[PDB]
């Protein structure tokens, strides 16, 4: 729960690194047009991206009384 | 007043649909560019040092930023040429090479075909019988333009040959490179040139509106002539220190722009597969063959019979085209289509040569 | 939760359009708070609240590629 | 071949520190933009023209690229190669540059009073018109800078409207610190032209701004090609597409409902100069301040400057210490600073910061 949140500082690291990593996986979104169909490696390629832009998202939510 | 309009505007098929429009082909924004319009959305780069790069990266002498090609006609034609002189331009030129010659108060000359149909191609050595004409009357001509790739047919004509011509006869050679600059590599001074314009949102990688300026030494106290109130900032650039996106979008695509003319010819085998192969159904490609740019203009006499019987009229080819996820092209033309695939992939090249076929066939 | 493991599955641009969006509207407490970041107990649950959305969006998103 | 400084350039303070330049407060992204420009960073404008014509009362509107070049739509298609454009002595630079390039005259108006107000005779308007014509000089359009970007003056635009009108030539109606933070009456106060920015008071990206005029000289300035009879000729094309226009056409919900809470960023702006003339600091302009722009004389910094610390650059480096930027480094004897758009916490702050700036200075 949001509810939950305790007073903190964002981290603007971070969140530069979280927004940028959703900026390299919207190239996705032209390349593979329409259809927006990955196989096996191209999945990888992009879940790897928005793994690791949770993991930045994650230590964002630390500094607010959340543990993972 | 009503605020209604402004409110959902964020609704686009921009990345849901694969866009054909040449004009934006060549404008489209890298990974590297977004990252930088972030940066800076709010709204300091080595500004200096970017204009000495793009010189040699076109090897000319000196450069400047605009806000398109079409300040960058303006500011010659108003900075070089005096009130009532003639422009002698090719016939395919750009709607704002007259435009701009009339709001510097100028005169426009057309240099005629050496063939028509289909091929349309400019006869660059009538050029000089153009101004004999005009210097015999005597109406002096005070510029000489020349677009490098038209934008009806994509045409690349020879600039060498019209800037050998120019400097026989000793008149300034503007060098339109909108559909040129950032896609295919250009030489300034081995084409003889004395301006060369640019389009940044056309094929620099930039974001709209952004422009270059590039020209030679000879025409430098012109161009960048100073004011007299403000011994620094310049006349016809009116004094701009060049902020904004645009500029930055330009900067930041600009090792992606240096990088992709090298692999020019790679752009170029997608364009050649697409007309060699959409040719198999009924298509004609116009202008010179092969195609020596991305700008492909079909000739579609097989559209014009399908929707002189299908329901959509000539709407059905845009229709169509929409359930596949694919635009750019013009809603009721049938007779004939523009469009390209720089920068597309090749499994997206596939796909929209593909989607074509199915739509020919089932369409009857 | 591996990126190896990512299966071939198609990219969905309406659940990646939010996560996006969610970023953005999050990006106005790194201006309206600088420059200490530093939020309270009410800024924290809104704050912490999009980026909790946005990582539900991105789950959603890993979904399509074998994960749960 | 470089291709050094082109990659790493992804790098700015924008939000990590708080600006407090003036020619950038009021141009500061809203999400609504924000998002506008993640769906338009790559390729109803007709009913925006008509929208921000009714925002301004004026009869028509065209999209310019700044009021650098609105400015210049006006000297070129209506001025003669050699007339006269009178100006008041607090103009911008662009105005000096706009004229020249359509090879035009500046004649300038004096002030009204100089130290430390700085306020242009209104009244003077009408005295270096009769000394122009009187010479046989013909003056083809008047230039009236509503705010100047050195103090940030409010001028009656009202007073040189009526005195444009009495001898029939256009007024121009500089707008670039007025349009987008307090509501502007183009026919009220006898505007014949407006130009405005749209990066330094309209909440967008540059290049952007917006021209506005009277039906009167709807045809001048729309004036079409022969070639082309769609295509107008001073706007080079009716196309007009780019990110700028876009950000303008998405911060315009926020922007016309942010100017009518202009009291309270007056609110903002007056507390900072009331409580910054506490610790030694001077409000130049008209007092009290009716923009946002500030400019304070502080000889309190000069003189920690002279001795000792790292001289002028010792203000500068005591404000990045503590997140803060906005202030040209090396410059103590005077500052220029805005508070626009800051949420009153972040106006705390900056007061605050500086006192204990001044403070831990001796």
């Amino acid at each position: 729960s949001y509810k939950d949140a305790k007073p903190g500082k964002i981290d603007v690291n971070e969140f530069k690194k979280a927004i940028y990593l959703l900026i390299e996986a919207d190239d996705f979104l032209y390349k593979k047009a329409p259809k927006h169909e990955l196989n096996e490696e191209e999945a990888k390629e992009f879940c790897k991206l928005i793994i690791k832009c949770q993991e930045h998202l994650n230590k964002i939510l630390a500094n607010f009384g959340f543990e993972f | 007043i009503n605020l209604d309009k402004y409110k959902n505007l964020t609704r686009s098929l921009t990345r849901e649909f694969i866009n054909l429009n040449p004009i934006q082909r060549g404008g489209i924004l890298p990974k590297e560019a977004k990252k930088a319009v972030y940066e800076y959305w709010d709204g300091c780069p080595p500004i200096k040092d970017f204009l000495e790069d793009i010189a040699k990266f076109l090897n000319m002498d000196c450069a400047r930023p605009t806000h398109g090609a079409r300040e960058g006609k303006f500011i010659v034609m108003h900075a070089i040429c005096k009130e009532g002189d003639y422009v002698v331009l090719d016939k395919n030129a750009h709607y704002t090479s007259y435009v701009a010659a009339e709001r510097a108060k100028l005169n426009v000359a057309e240099v005629g075909y050496e063939e028509e149909y289909p091929t349309y191609k400019i006869n660059l050595e009538g050029y000089k019988e153009v101004i004999d004409n005009l210097e015999d009357k005597g109406k002096n001509v005070g510029l000489i333009l020349l677009t490098h790739v038209d934008g009806e047919y994509g045409n690349l004509n020879d600039a060498k040959k019209v800037g050998k011509i120019a400097k026989e006869k000793g008149i300034p050679f503007l060098l339109n490179c909108a559909y040129t600059v950032g896609r295919m590599p250009v030489n300034g001074k081995e084409v003889k040139a004395d301006f060369i314009v640019a389009s940044g949102h056309k094929s620099m990688a930039a974001s709209a509106p952004c422009g270059i300026l590039a020209f030679s030494e000879e025409f430098s106290d012109k161009i960048t002539k100073t004011s007299e109130k403000f011994p620094v900032k310049e006349i016809e650039m009116l004094g701009c220190t060049s902020r904004g996106l645009p500029i930055v979008t330009l900067m930041a695509s600009f090792p992606h722009v240096v990088e992709r003319v090298k692999k020019w010819d790679e752009e170029l085998k997608k364009t050649r597969y697409v007309v060699d192969e959409l040719e198999k159904i009924g298509f004609k490609q116009l202008g010179i063959k092969p195609k020596e740019h991305d700008l492909i203009k079909f000739e579609t006499p097989v559209l014009d019979e399908i929707a002189k019987k299908d329901k959509r009229r000539g709407f059905f080819f845009y229709d169509e085209l929409k359930k596949r996820g694919i635009g750019g092209i013009r809603a009721g033309v049938t007779k004939e289509i523009k469009m390209s695939v720089y920068g597309l992939e090749w499994e997206q090249v596939e796909y929209v040569v593909n989607a074509i076929k199915e739509i020919v066939e089932s369409c009857k």
